[PDB]
This record gives C-alpha cells, structure tokens and sequence, in this order.
C-alpha cells in the first residue's frame, strides 16, 4: 500500500462506509448478529452517524481501524458473502447458514483464491447474462436451470462440495457458452 | 496568461513572459495552438517541446498558458476508438473536417460529449453516503464487451448528496455530486487524469496468471503473466509487431491498448480492418474484438514529440481500464521509437548525451513506464484485481542488441522475447531467438501450470534440454560434420529440427496457426517429447545388442509417423473441434507406440 | 568527440556570458 | 497400489504442512511488526503531546506583555540579521501591531549600530499574519522574495527537531546498547 | 493570399558553412523561405532553420560559398516552401528545385502545395491490398508488391539497381488477369543514371506520363533535401487530388541521407550511429511515409526508393533505418550479379510486408502464399547445405543435401534469372515455383499443407 | 486428516495465547513508557521553552562591512 | 545547534531536469539541505550541488516536474543533510529519502549523522580476518568473504543476483571452529524485487534485525544519491556505536551510476567514460570504503553491493570502478544461468582479496587455501580444454585432457550448484574440493603441497 497518507485515510473511511453498506445491505433485518458483533469495531462509525471528515480525522488519529490490509479482508468477506445472498436473492439462505458459510469465509486465507470466489463468479455469470436475456429456448433453459441452482445453493452453501451442485455448475456453464444457434 | 514565443529550433520552442509557468504544464503555442509541454524553465523564459509541428511559428505567437498538465479524458467512449498521441479522436476529426490529414492544432473533445450512455448507478449508494477515489458508483453499458464502471477519481473523496438515477446520460451531465470539508464536488462520467502520475492502486498482487499469446513459442517456452512486462527486440522484419497484433487478437486480456507509438501507419490502418470483422465469443454469442481494444496511434511522420505523449497516454488508459477489474494489455508498439524522440528533444536543447546520443534519464523513463505494469488490487471499495500486461516491442538498430534502447529495457523487462534476423530471413516465424530470450515467470507459473496442465512442466523442461543439446551438437557439427555423432545425438538433432519447425514456428497468417490455444501447445509438444523418449530408449537399449537400432532405421520405418508429427500443426482449432484435435494426437500417440514397439 | 565538442561549445557560451 | 496412494497422501499432507508453518511464521512475523509499530507510534504521539503542550505554554506567554514584548524585540532585530537587506517588510498579528511596533524602532538603531548599514524597516499594514498564529513576526526583503518566519509556530518546530535526541534521551530514558557516542 | 510587401535584409550578421544567420529580422517564422541576392547578382534560396528573438538561422540551399556580410540581400517570401503543383507537370524534367530544365516554361500551377506535406489520417488510410504485377519473379513469387506500399530496392554501387527500377516501371500492372504515372525524383546521380532513366522511359511510350526532377552529382546538397518532398508532393497532387496511380522512384537516397548528414553536421546535432543525425529516421520517414492509398480517393502512390548500401552492409544506418520504416525491401546480391543472374535479388533478405494480403485466393491465386514460404524455406536450406558443403566436401551430403543443392541450383536458373525485357505473370512464376518444389517428395514439402499439396503437386 | 486437524487446533490455541500475550506485552511498554514521560515532562518542556524564548540575534559571520 | 531562522527564497532563476538553480541567495553553503513548497503545497528536498556568489545550484531529490519560478519556496536548512539514526531503525521499511513506508511514525532520532560519513582514521582500521560461512561453496570453498569486507556481485539483467543476496543474507555466518543485522538499500528495484527481500527477510524471522530502504524503479532517480548514504551511516550507527555487526546490501549500484550520470549531465559536467562524471571513482568509494572494523569497537559492517553489468560487460566503468575499490567480486554468469546452474558463479572471473588471510589453519581449515587453488587451476585447465575440443573435437582429446573435462562437469554439478536454501558448511564445501580433485592423480595437483596431498587426497 504505497498510498499517501491522505489517499491512505479516505481509503480506509471509504472501506469502513463499504462494510457498513454491505451489512446494511446483506441483512437490513440485523437478524445476522454473530456477523454484525464480528463487525461491531467498524459498523460502530455507520450506526452512530459521523460525518466523513469524523470519520477521517479518527482513522488518522488511530481511533478508527485503519490497517488498510485488515479492512481490505474483512470487506472482501463480506463482499463475497454479499455476493452470495444477492445470487441467491430469490432463494433466501438460513440463518444459520449463512453464519456457517460467513465463519467458512473467514477461516479461508485468501478468498480471491477461495474456491467459493470461483463458484460465486460462475453463478453470477449465469445471473448476469439472464439479467438481460430474452425469452430464446437458451435462455429459458438456462433460467431454470439457474432458479434450481440458486434453489441448492441456498438449501446447502457454496462452501461445501456438493456433487449435485458442481453438476449443476457444469452443465449450466456449458450451456450458457454453448452458441445460440 | 499569454506567452510569446521567442525561438524555434524544430519541435522545442521558447517562449517569453512565462514567469509562472510549471514544469511539464501543457500551453498552446502559435495562432493555431498547437499543443505543447515544458520540459525547462529558464529565469521568466519557458522550452516547449511542442506535440505538433511548428512549420510556420513566428517569434511573438501567444504561447497561451493552460494551468494544467498533459492529462488524458477517462470516461465512456475510449473502446473501439483510435486517437492520437495527445487523445484525439482521429475518426471524430476524419468527420469534423473531411480531410485525410489531421489538421494542426485541431481541439475536438476527446470523448464524444453527445453520445447518451445507459447509466446504472450502484443500487447501494444513496445520499449520505460515504465514497471515496476509486469506488464504482455506477455502470455504464459501453457495448456488450465492456461493463465501463463509472468510477470517482482518485483523489476525490466525501459524502455523496445526488446520485444519478439510472437511464441515458451524456458525458458532460452531472452523475455524482458530492460534499467534503463542506466544499461540494461534481462529477460527470468523465474524469481528466495527468498522464504522467501513476493511477494509485490498494496494492500491487504477484503475477500469477498466463497471458496466453496464440503463439507456441511463447506460450510455452517463455511464459508471459497477466501483469507481468515483457520485451521484444529484433531487426527490422523480424516480427515483433505481428507477434503484438497477434497478441492484441488472441489473447485473455479482457482490454487491449494499442499504442502505435512511433511505426507505419499503415500498420494501425491495418488494425482497424483486421478487427472488427475478428470476433470472440462470450455467453455464445459472437462479438467483435474492436469493441474492446482502443488504438492511440501516433505514426513515424507525425509529430516526434508527440511519441512520448503517446506512450503515456497509453498506460494511463491501460491503468483506467485495470482499476475497473479488467486485465487490460497494452503493445507498446516501439519503444525504441520514444527513446529517439527523446533524443531528438535533448538535442534540440544542447543536453549532455549519455550511451549513443541518448539523453541520460532514458533508463529512468523506460523504468518508470514499465513500473506501471503489475497485477494490481484496484482502489476503491469494491474489492477487484486489475491487471496491465506491458508488452513493449523494440527496434535495435541495427539489430545490435546492445543498443541503449535495448540494454535499458532488458534491465526493467521480466520476459525478453528476442527475434533473430537470421530466423526470420528463413522464413521461421515467430523469430524467436530460442536460446537467448527468457521468461522471469515460469516459477510463478508452475503453480497453476501443476493444476491446470500438469504434464507441461516436464515437457517444457525436455524441450528446453533437447535444444541446448541441439546447439552444442551444431557447434560441434559445424567443424566436424555428423560422421563422428554418436546416434543419441543424431537423435537429438532430428527431434530438435522437428521441434524448431513443426513446433516453435508457427505461420501466423493461416486459418490454423493464427491462434494456437494451449491445450494444442502442450499435445504437439507431448507428442514430439514422447517420439524423443521412445527413440532414446531403443537406441540406448539395443546399443548392446546386434540388431543396433539407429536414427536411419527408425527414420526409414517411422516416414509415416514423423510426417504425421510434422503436420500436427495444421489441426485447425476451429474447423477441428478441441475434442478432435486431442483425439487425433491420442491417436498419433498410439500409432508412434505400436511402430516402436513393432521395431524392437 | 560529440561530447567534447559539446563541452567547448558551452564553455564558450559561458566565457561570452561572462563578458 | 499401497505404496504410490500413500506416497501421494504424504506428499499431499506434507505440503499443506509446509504451507500451514509458512502461514504460521508470516502471521508471527506481522504480528511482531505491527506490535514494534504500535508502540513506536504511541511513542511518536506521546512526544507530539509534548510539542502540543509547548505550543500551548508560548501561546500563554504571548499573552504576558512585558515578556513578549523583549521576546518580539529579539525575534525582529534576529530576522533583520538574518536578511541584511536595505529595505525590509515586517508582517505581524494585527493584534501585535503596537509591539511589532515598538520592536522595529528599538531594533533599527542597534541594526544600523551593528551592521553599519542603514536600513528602513515597514511594518506591513495590510497583509497581517493570521490571527490565530501564537505569535513572532515574518520579515520580507524588498520585493518579498526573500522572507525569514521568525514566528514561534517555525521557531519551536526548529528548536524541537534539533533538540529530539535529548527529548528522546529525557522523556525515555537513554539507550544501554550505544556503547560509543562518536 | 500575402498582399503586405516583403522585406529585404542586408543585416547579415554572420555566415558558416551552409548557414546564413540574418540579424534584426522582423517577427521571424520558422522554416521560412529567403530569396539571397548575392553580392554578384546570383540569387539563391534557403530556409530558416531557427528563430531567435530578431536571430534567423537561413539554410542555403546552394551554398554559403560567395556570400557577403554587408552586401547579400535576403527577403523573406513570408510563407514556408510551397511547390507550384499542375497535372501538365506530368512530362516534364526539372532540377533538384524544381525548376524546369527542359527548355519548357515555369509551372503554371494549379495549386501551391506544401512540400513537406501532412501525416494523413491513419483511419482514413486505406490498406494496400491490389497486387502489382511487376514482371520479376523473385518479387511477384516471393516479394510481391501491393499498389500503395513503400518497398525500397536495397542495392550497391555498380549493381542493377537502376535495370531492375526501369523494368518494374515498364512491366508494372495490377494482377487483374490503366497506366501508372511515373514521379522520378534523382539524388546526387551521375549523369549517366539520369540519361539511363531518361531514355528508358523515353524508348517506352511512357514520358507522357513521368515526371523528372534530377540532382546529379555536381548539383547542389542542400537542395538534395528538398528533392524527394518536390516529387512526393507532385505525386500526392496527382494521386490524392487528380486520383492518378503514382508510381514514386527515389534514386539514391543514400544520397539524400549523405547531405541530410551533411546539414546536421554543419548544425552539430545529435548524431545517431555512424554521424547520422538522431533523427535520421523521423527524416526517412517524413519521407517513405506519404505512401499508400486513402478512404474516398481512387488514386494511390506506389514508392521505391533505391538505395546503395555503403559496402554493402545492410545494417548500415541508411539501409537499416529505411527497413524499419519501409513496408519491405529488395536486395540486390552482388554474389548473384558477380555470377551474371539477373536481377540478383537475392530473395532472402528480401521481405514485402503487405505480400501476406495482396496474395491468396481471389487476387492472384490460392497456393501463393505456400509455394512462397516452401521456396523460401528450400532456398535457406540449399544455401545452408552449401555452407556445410564449404567444409565436409561433396561425399559427405546426403541424398536430401543433394536435393536441396540441386534446388538451389534450378531455382537461381529458372526463377531468379529473368530476361531484362521478361514479364511473368504471377501465374508463371507460382507454376515455376511448383516446377521446382517438385524436385523434392511431398514429405519434404512441410510449410505446404496437404490440402495445398493433392491438388498442385501432382501436376 | 485427523492428525491435520489436531495440528491446525494446536497452531489456532497456540496463535491465539501469543497474540494475547504480544498485546499485553505492548501494553506494558506503552504504559512504562508513559510512566518514564511523565517524570521528565517538565523539565524537558521547560529547557524546551528557554530555548525558544532566548532568542539572541545575531549576524551572519561571513558578513564584512 | 542552528537556532537563527532560515532563509526562505522565492527567487528561483531556473528548473532543467534535477536542478533548481536559485539566485540572490545570502552567503550559499555548498552540500546544504533545501526544503521546495511547490504552488500546491508538496513539499519536497533537494541538496545545493554547488555554489557561485549568490547563486545555489539545488538538485531536488523528487525531481523537478511541477516546479515554476516566481513560486516555488525554496528554505534553506542552513546545513548540510543529517539523517536521524537509531537503534529502533532495525526492523523499520523506508524510502530512498529515508521516511518510513511502514505506517510506523517518523525515525526518533537518537542521533543526526552526516550521510557524508565521518572518514575513519587508517591507522585505527581492523584488518578483518574472520571468515563469513555464507553457504554458498562457490564463495566460501573459492572467493570466501571476511567479516568487514566489501565485495560486491557483478551481474546482468535477468541472472539470480538478488537470489544469491537473499540466501548470503539469511544464511550469513561465522565458520564454527552475534548474528548479523542487515541493512538493505534498494534503488531502482521493481516491485517484485523489492517485494521478493521483504518477503524473504519476514519468512526467515530476522526482520527484527533488518531495515530497509527502498528506492523504487517508480521512485524518483536522484533519491537514490542518497538511499545508499544513508543506509550505510545507518548502517555506521549500528556497527561502531551500537557494536553489531551489520551486513549492508546495496542492490543496484548500476541505477546509483545512473542516477550519478543523470545529475552529470544535467550540471553539463566534463564526462568520463560512457557519460558518466569523471569522479564517479570517487563517488563510488566513498560508498564502498565504509565497511570494515576499527580498534575498540566490537561492530563491523560487511558489504555486499550488488551491479547489473550493462551487456555484460565487467570492463563497464561501473564494474570497472567498483572493481577497483571493492575487495573482490562475486561474478554471476550469463552461461551458467542459461545451463540452469545455481548459484550461477563463475569462479574464474571472481575473487575475493581478503580470502587468504581468512582460511587456513586455525580459522577454517589447513588444506583451504591450497584446495582452492587447485579447484581454480583445474577450472580454467578444464574451460581452455573446452575451448579447444570446441574447435578440434573430442576424439583428438589425450586422457588428461578428458579428465579435465570430467572435473569440469561434476564441478559444475556438484561444487557449484547448490539448492538455493541449502547452507554447506566451509568443511563440507571442502569435502566436495577434494571429491572432485580426486578425479585427477595426485601427480596432476601441481598446486597442492605434497604434505596435505598425503594427508587428504588417499581418504
Ligand atoms: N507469426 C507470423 N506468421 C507469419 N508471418 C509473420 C509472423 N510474424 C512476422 N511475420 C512476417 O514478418 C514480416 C514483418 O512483420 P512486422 O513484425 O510487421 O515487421 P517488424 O519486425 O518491423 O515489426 C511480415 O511481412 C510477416 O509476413
């Protein structure tokens, strides 16, 4: 992070607003309280409103979490569980797993690595592309396939290595490259 | 406010009455401002090196100072596009003036201003809402390659108080307002950046992925990462700039800047009908690869001093598309072209050279630009990884490697992809120089080769041996003659011929070796490397014995078979589906084991 | 000879600034 | 099959061993890092205290007229020294102006004493320092492209960075392990 | 149009080789004309390299010799150098200025045109793609030009460089199975080149259609510097304004890369290898680079510098310079010339880089591209067996060796040698080409793919 | 795996106690050095302050009338 | 100390390239210390290269790129650079200019150390004969390095320079018959290389006993005129008054050479060789000679600078000249690299001057010196018998000469190659000497006293 110090605080006020609107967002209901205690040191800045300068002027006091590399990980965790919920938003996932699969993603080292990162970038591939797909036979094939894949994912979780999912993943893929011809 | 020009001695004009003025801001020079950058500031007098020509500047022309530097227009509109060294559209100007020239001093915007683009904010921000340099706070539907993410500009920072609803904007409407220290920011979807300041990134990750070229050579010899900075020295004719235009087609980079800077325009010309009738396939439905590679032309005739503007411009584009998340690649077309430019504006101001006439800050230059390149983890609040793959061709005169040029660039390049003339006179394309070039990457890369191809390492290994040994055995043969070779050796000739031209050259213009995926690159390669394995064995097993096997048997019972290895490169991966290809490989495989096995 | 000849070049421009 | 399955196992096994000691020694290593900067930052934060507090004392003594009179005299006439020009410009706070004042008419007989140079010194009537300075003055030459801030805001952070070995030696104690002070 | 009356100037302040320097200059324009009236009555020209407050560095054209301090007069034309262009300039030879010198009248133009001319466009540049049908084999066959490319012939003192120009401007025609206007500009050629030009086209119906401008070698250097632009930029009034086909024909540019030395010499600027100036190749490419066709006008400019390689090194800063810009080049081989092959075009070091879109299927024929590459592969091989053959002696080689050098031989015999009044058409060199790939098996054929090789081979 | 498991228990508990133990560890140096500030606070800030406040004026010494 | 207020001047008379040339400054002080506010507030430094009345020639270490005269604040220190030190500068990342890059707060400085250094009195300098056990038998088995010593590693672009560093920086040590504190000082590194130290220092656990200073290729190129000074009075600091002792790595002398050359012709300097200033000798010594012990102190500071030979080429003059004033040097070659040996040392080009009075009897070995001789001998025998088969072929090879050639490759297989985290002890370097001197019969090791052959050659 050779950032300068200016650019390095505003980075990490913008990290801590991100994570308060990822939390705001994956559960607006405050049901996930094992998560939002987990984040209670950075969403503190967001429930109690402080101004960005306020916000900026206790990063660089040392007040406010300011180690670029932590907020970085823990965003990126939230990011991804987001993610998630949002590819499954139809579908909505349990509490408990969802605390499952959030505690998974935080033992992981490094999620970009993470084969949950890979299962997640595939899922929202096939949401993505029928975001705006028309009703060809393609398209519909694929939809369904999707709504039963989001179906599985929540009932189970992308941590696991679920054959019926990793199928569902395949022929799903497969058929979204496949031409429209 | 207004300077004078004072003297003209080519591309570098004086100019009097600038007290004020900053090194490297931008002025306009002459009645038909013509852009230029200061490069020495002397007591109230100002050295412009001006990026158009300055035939016709007369002493006392107004030198107009624009209190900024040289920045590049960020925003909606750069794919597909081919501008200038200083970012003008060339096509926008073709249209404004019906000419075939480009006007001197011309000022058309550089990113259309009527164009509406399909803006779709971030549907978590809102009003209130603390943002900083680097977050996406919007999308813009550029074409069905590009999701061009609407992005605050580094160094902008504070709570957003209007956020744009979605639908068609244009590129001067307000999109994002926001407030910091009280003082209140608008944004539209453009951004100005200087070219010359490095985009700040979060952090700057290990190279750790192939950038897959369509070329074998490269592919597997000398492995390339996206991130990673590259080189390609070579005479003239060699082919330095196909292998860039075939990487700038085939390639996973999912941007590509072409940067032209200083070579025939007939080239970019070239580019612009090559393009878009190539297309790629994404979510199966066929699209071109112009709508993602954005040209920034600046040919031989035009301006010199233009050629450093280009190169900047260049990687600040590349650097915009890689805080996206996009892994953009930009083919620095000759840096060697730079380097003379910049000797040209030292001589103009009487600097003291360094090596051959060269300025001595060219290997800090060169340095600075290729720093540029590596896997990034973009700013911003949403977590991405960018990525700029700097492949720089250089122009050695004289095909002497140990030009300036040349030595400054291998001393920053991790991957040196040397072209050899005599190669390339043969007809052996790609030219690559085997045995000098080399590729920093491949430790880096084993990691995913391991996964991914796990037999390619060895082969890749086995090939590199065969070829030094083929070398020594030439030296050796060149002065003696293959009378006293041992017949292991006459293998290792044979298999090393075979492996230079059936498998590192490859005919870049026919419809089966334009795009060599890898999944091709390492079946050849097997099967070459298990014909070397298998005709070491018998020989070094019946060595003993009576019936001596030899290189000339096995060449008289396996003709079929080594033609088969010869033509393996004409699979075509299109016409020939992935499927086929590796069957028939199998297939030849089965048929090199049956023979040998026939014959012991 | 390029360098040297720069180096005189110079040496006379400041001798005449200096007169 | 027994031999080759469980020598890839331990292959496997192994390298994930490997990988976690890696992971083990880099986590230690930040960890150790980040504790040295944690307590070299409140270090750092305890002798910014320190600075802030002497700022707070010289803004209290401005305030005490007798004392800062003689020390505005001193900082002036040290500023005319300083420039050695033959006209010269004294920005001041608009609320010290009198003694500002007074300062250049002390200070211009025993500059033309010691320096045998006549010299004429304006106070500038228009252009007042910020009011929010703790005080001192800031002397321009003739065109005001030369200037010497003898403001105690620059005169204490001049003091203070020369003096920071002896705050680091006072405040925390000398260092054990330097054997020589050459 | 200028109507303000120009000034004259005496106030020379000093002169150095071929630098006039002109002092008290009013408002002073870079690159400016000047008109010098010596002291003897003899008006010369120069252009103003530098201004400097009232400073007018003025580069003579003619020399500085004979110029006086205080008597010398310089007016200022007011406008950069501007050649007065008309389609009757076809038919007409002029010196190295300009000027005819051939008895006609002066240039009634039909427009002042600029005469280093402008960078077009490059995406309103169109990619050459029509082949021209030169005659030669060694070029159709495996160098094939494309109308609208830059592609040099590459030569030495005393080899046919001159023949082999001669005989692509008389057996020049597009691959269609219209005349091309000739643009000859001549740097520092003995008068026996300019007379071998001259008569050539002049024995050719063709001397309605060219255009002379001559510099030969007792003419001035200076002016040798303004030579090509002149003829580029009549070529470009007759191609880009009069539609015209312009074949350009730069006769040593050695020559002109000698006295652009020359004045960066006298001037001290950086020197690139060899004394050349640092920005020898932005010059050569100022030059090669008003070449091609455009978007929107049916006319083009073909050009072929022929240029001596000093001592015959292809990597001396001219030759190599002008590779890196050209779009090729065609060498002529003193080893085949010393032989008696010609055109001793020795097509290894040869390259036509628009070759690989002027040929194919549609434009010429389908296995072009492959008998090109077979050749050139077999031709590289030979010579290796060759050199091998240098050292290990006759006995040594191998059947294919033998093959190979056998090649080699017919292929130097049947498809290089050409008969200096011969026209190939494309087809004859590509069945020659095939005549002599047949020497070898199938087998040994493998740049040709063997869909390529069942249907032509057998024949 | 179980032995795996057992050693990744083993390295979290371990991890855990000294990162417990580092922090108490800098506690304990920030709270000593903060004893050992205060003790000479004064003195330094007033040795401190009489340097400001002595101004002493004075010429450069390469100046010749 | 410096208690009168410092002069700030807005006068600055000119910006080229480095240089800020200031006017009407009172009374210059040469090496003085400037701090530039630029129009917008950034703030940078520069050091008065030289001084002319009331002129001051600065050279700003962050370049001079936005610079304008009329506002740019140039106050001057009114002393020469004195860089804080400290103990607590161990473990601690800095750039070239010495700030912290670590997030941690800016050095406390226990001292201010001119950069310059103090210049140490000869007749109270140490000779240092304690040998340093790197692990590396191509340096400790032939070129060994004295604790003290300076010896650089000669290399080019692309070779495992910064690989043989790591490995002699985490494998360091005394020969068993106090571990040392690395300061690092990186100008001109890449990311990945500056990224590759960091990371090899924190894994091997002795970043408690490292700093480093870091100079960026997209760093400012005049910063690193100073990144190495300070390193080294840093370094200085540790080793004679903290009494540890240092181990200084300079990674790229090359980019210092260059950003040398660049402030020389930016001054318009007379130039050496290749444009680099004339005093570049001395400028390098004066870098170099800071290593070794003195009397009375217990620390000691070994260098290791670290050079990409341009072209590899070691007649560079910035071999040349580091040739001349470090004890030895370390030679990485191209060929051994390219046949995928590591650590790629050519011991024939290498040496090392203090090995002599390091190994022997006592401190590592009786037979050290006298094995190494011979491997050395053996070696160039084996490369000149090479060379010759090259030429005349193997069958014409005696059996000395074949044995010559064995010694050759199992040297080169097994006493130069290495794993890059194995550390062989000086006596297993040894045992694999004589392993391969036991090729060759006893009556063939010339170089050998009969006394140690009789004693370790029938083993
Ligand atoms: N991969 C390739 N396949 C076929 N031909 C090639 C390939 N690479 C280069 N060439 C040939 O090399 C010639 C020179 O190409 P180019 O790279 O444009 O020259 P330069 O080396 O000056 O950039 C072209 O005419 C082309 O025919």
């Amino acid at each position: 992070g050779g950032l300068t110090s200016e650019q390095y605080h505003s980075q990490v006020v913008g990290k801590i607003g991100y994570i308060a609107r990822c939390m705001q967002t994956i559960d607006p209901e405050n049901n996930l309280k094992k998560i939002r205690e987990d984040y209670q040191d950075v969403l503190i800045w967001a429930e109690k409103n402080y101004r960005f300068e306020e916000i900026l002027e206790a990063s660089k006091s040392g007040k406010c979490p300011n180690d670029l590399d932590a907020l970085s990980r823990r965003s990126l965790i939230l990011q991804e569980l987001l993610r998630l919920v949002s590819s499954i938003s139809p579908f909505k996932m349990k509490l408990d797993l969802i605390e499952s699969q959030y505690e998974k993603m935080k033992q992981h080292v490094n999620l970009w690595k993470s084969d949950y990162h890979v299962k997640l970038n595939q899922l929202n591939q096939l949401t993505d592309y029928l975001k705006n797909a028309a009703p060809t036979p393609k398209n519909n094939f694929l939809r369904a396939m999707t709504s039963v894949l989001q179906m599985q994912i929540a009932q189970y979780g992308i941590t696991e290595d679920n054959e019926g999912i990793n199928q569902l993943f395949k022929l799903g893929l497969h058929l979204l490259a496949m031409a429209n011809e | 406010t207004f300077g004078y020009v004072h003297g003209v001695s080519g591309p570098v004009v004086t100019a009097c009455d600038m007290a004020g003025a900053a090194m490297y801001e931008l002025v306009r020079v002459g009645h038909s401002e013509l852009v230029g950058e200061i490069i020495r500031l002397e007591g109230d007098m100002a050295t412009i090196q001006v990026y158009e020509e300055t035939s016709g500047v007369s002493v006392g022309d107004p030198v107009l100072r624009t209190g900024k530097p040289l920045s590049v227009e960020l925003g909606p509109g750069i794919m597909g596009a081919i501008f200038d060294g200083i970012q003008r559209p060339l096509s926008d100007i073709s249209s404004q003036t019906q000419s075939i020239y480009i006007p001197r001093g011309v000022n058309v915007s550089a990113l259309s201003r009527d164009i509406k683009w399909e803006f779709i904010p971030s549907k978590n921000l809102r009003v209130g809402s603390h943002i900083t340099g680097g977050d996406i706070y919007g999308i813009v539907n550029e074409n069905s390659l590009i999701k061009h993410k609407i992005m605050l500009p580094p160094r902008s920072r504070g709570s957003v108080t209007y956020i744009a609803p979605p639908g068609n904007y244009d590129a001067s409407d307000v999109v994002l307002e926001l407030e910091f220290e009280g003082v209140k920011e608008k944004l539209s979807m453009v951004q100005v950046w200087p070219v010359r300041q490095v985009r700040p990134v979060t952090e700057k990750l290990p190279a750790n992925h192939p950038l897959l070229t369509g070329q074998r050579v490269l592919d597997a010899l000398f492995p390339c990462v996206q991130g990673g900075t590259t080189a390609i020295p070579g005479a003239f004719g060699c082919g330095k700039t196909v292998i860039s235009q075939s990487l700038s087609k085939y390639s996973n980079s999912d941007v590509i800047i072409y940067v032209g800077c200083g070579e025939r325009g007939n080239e970019m010309s070239e580019v612009l009908r090559d393009f878009p009738e190539l297309t790629m396939e994404v979510d199966g439905k066929v699209e071109s690869i112009m709508k993602r590679t954005a040209l920034v032309a600046n040919t031989s005739n035009m301006p010199v001093a233009a050629r450093e503007a280009s190169i900047y411009t260049g990687i600040t584009l590349s650097e915009y598309f890689r805080d996206m998340g996009y892994h953009v690649s930009m083919m620095a077309d000759s840096t060697s072209r730079w380097a003379e430019a910049l000797r040209e504006i030292s001589g103009r101001l009487a600097e003291m050279p360094a090596d051959s006439g060269y300025p001595a800050y060219l290997g800090a230059r060169l340095a600075s630009f290729y720093e540029r390149a590596g896997r990034v983890k973009c700013l911003g609040n949403p977590e991405r990884e960018g990525s700029v793959s700097i492949v720089g061709a250089v122009s050695p005169p004289g095909g002497d490697f140990s030009d300036p040029v040349t030595s400054a660039t291998l001393g920053i390049v991790q991957v040196f992809w040397g072209l050899d003339k005599k190669l390339a006179q043969r007809k052996h394309f790609p030219s690559v120089n085997w045995l000098i070039s080399y590729s920093k990457y491949m430790r880096a890369l084993d990691e995913y080769y391991d996964k991914h191809f796990t037999e390619f390492v060895p082969l890749r290994t086995k090939a590199k041996e065969i070829l030094q040994e083929e070398e020594d055995l030439a030296e050796i043969v060149q002065l003696v003659g293959k009378a006293s070779l041992a017949e292991t050796d006459k293998i290792t000739l044979e298999v090393a011929k075979l492996i230079k031209d059936d498998f590192l050259q490859q005919n870049g213009y026919t419809p089966y070796d334009r795009f060599c995926p890898f999944y091709k690159t390492v079946g050849m390669l097997s099967n070459m490397i298990s014909f070397y394995d298998m005709a070491r064995r018998a020989v070094e097993t019946t060595a003993q014995s009576d019936n001596k096997i030899t290189w000339s048997i096995i060449r008289e019972h396996m003709g079929e078979i080594l033609y088969k290895l010869s033509s393996m490169k004409f699979k075509d991966p299109v016409k020939d589906g992935e499927a086929k290809i590796k069957a028939d490989y199998a297939q030849l495989l089965e048929d090199m084991q049956n023979a040998f096995r026939s014959l012991e | 000879f390029y360098r040297l000849k720069k180096i005189q070049e110079k040496k006379k421009i400041i001798k005449e600034k200096s007169e | 099959l027994v031999q080759t399955q469980r020598l890839k196992i331990m292959e496997y096994y192994e390298k994930k061993e490997k990988q976690i000691e890696q992971q083990k020694k880099i986590q230690m290593s930040n960890l150790m890092n980040q504790a040295r900067l944690k307590v070299l930052r409140a270090r750092d934060d305890l002798i910014t205290d320190l600075l802030n507090e002497a700022k707070q004392r010289l803004s209290k003594v401005v305030k005490d007229t007798t004392r800062y009179q003689v020390l505005l005299d001193g900082l002036v006439l040290q500023g005319l020294y300083q420039l050695l020009e033959p006209r010269m410009i004294v920005r001041c706070r608009k609320q010290d102006f009198p003694l500002v004042k007074a300062a250049v008419q002390k200070a211009i007989p025993m500059y033309k004493i010691a320096t045998k140079k006549d010299v004429d010194v304006q106070i500038d009537l228009e252009a007042y320092l910020p009011e929010d300075i703790a005080g001192g003055v800031e002397i321009y030459n003739g065109d005001r492209k030369i200037k010497v801030s003898n403001t105690l805001e620059s005169r204490l952070d001049l003091i203070a960075q020369q003096m920071m070995p002896e705050v680091r030696g006072a405040l925390f104690g000398a260092n054990a392990n330097r054997k020589f002070l050459d | 149009y200028l109507s303000q009356p120009r000034l004259t100037y005496k106030t020379v302040s000093g002169v150095n080789g071929p630098l006039v320097i002109l002092d008290h200059v009013k408002f002073p324009r870079y690159a400016e004309i000047v008109h010098l009236t010596l002291p003897d009555g003899t008006k010369r020209s120069g252009q103003v390299l530098e201004v400097s407050g009232s400073k007018a560095v003025v580069q003579v054209f003619e020399g500085t010799s004979g110029i006086d301090a205080k008597k010398t007069s310089c007016e200022f034309t007011g406008d950069i150098l501007r050649t007065p262009v008309s389609e009757d300039m076809l038919g007409r030879v002029f010196n190295g200025s300009g000027k005819p010198i051939d008895r006609g009248p002066v240039v009634l133009a039909e427009d002042f045109l600029d005469i280093m001319g402008q960078p077009i466009n490059p995406q309103c540049r169109i990619y050459p793609e029509e082949m021209i049908q030169t005659g030669i084999s060694a070029i159709d066959g495996m160098n094939s030009i494309a109308r609208g490319q830059k592609i040099p012939i590459f030569s030495a003192a005393g080899l046919p460089h001159n023949e082999i120009a001669a005989q692509i401007c008389r057996q020049a025609g597009l691959v269609k199975k219209e005349n091309f206007a000739i643009v000859f500009a001549a740097m520092g050629v003995n008068m026996e080149t300019a007379r071998f030009f001259k008569s050539d086209f002049e024995e050719n119906g063709s001397m309605d259609n060219v255009c002379l401008f001559l510099n030969l070698a007792n003419d001035p250097t200076i002016e040798r510097i303004i030579t090509p632009r002149l003829a580029l930029t009549t070529a470009e009034f007759l191609a880009y304004q009069c539609e015209k086909h312009v074949l350009v024909i730069l006769t040593d540019m050695s020559s002109y890369a000698e006295a652009l030395r020359e004045v960066s010499a006298a001037r001290e600027e950086v020197p690139g290898r060899r004394g050349f100036p640092g920005y020898m190749y932005t010059d050569l490419a100022t030059i090669y680079e008003r070449a091609g066709r455009v978007e929107g006008r049916n006319g083009s400019i073909t050009q072929i510098p022929i240029l001596t390689m000093p001592n015959d090194d292809i990597t001396h800063p001219i030759p190599d310079l002008t590779g890196y810009i050209t779009e090729g080049q065609i060498y002529v081989d003193r080893q085949l010339h010393n032989r008696q092959i010609y055109p001793p075009i020795n097509v290894l070091p040869s390259l036509s880089r628009l070759m690989k879109s002027a040929i194919g299927e549609g434009m010429t024929r389908k296995d072009h591209a492959d008998v090109s590459n077979q050749l050139y592969a077999c031709y590289a091989i030979g010579k290796d067996v060759q050199a091998m053959k240098a050292v290990v002696g006759e006995e040594a080689l191998t059947s294919d060796d033998l093959l190979y050098l056998e090649f080699l031989q017919k292929f130097e015999k049947n498809f290089i040698t050409q008969g200096p009044y011969e026209n190939r058409t494309v087809y004859e060199t590509l069945d020659i080409g095939w005549q002599l790939l047949r020497i070898f098996p199938k087998e040994m054929l493998k740049r040709i793919p063997q869909s390529t090789l069942s249907e032509f081979y057998p024949r | 795996e179980q032995e795996f498991q057992s050693k990744q228990q083993a390295a979290m508990g371990s991890q855990g106690n000294l990162s417990a133990e580092v922090e108490q560890a800098t506690r304990r140096q920030v709270q000593g050095m903060q004893s050992s500030q205060q003790r000479n606070r004064e003195r330094v800030l007033t040795q401190l302050l009489g340097m400001v406040c002595d101004v002493r004026p004075q010429v450069h010494p390469n100046y010749r009338i």
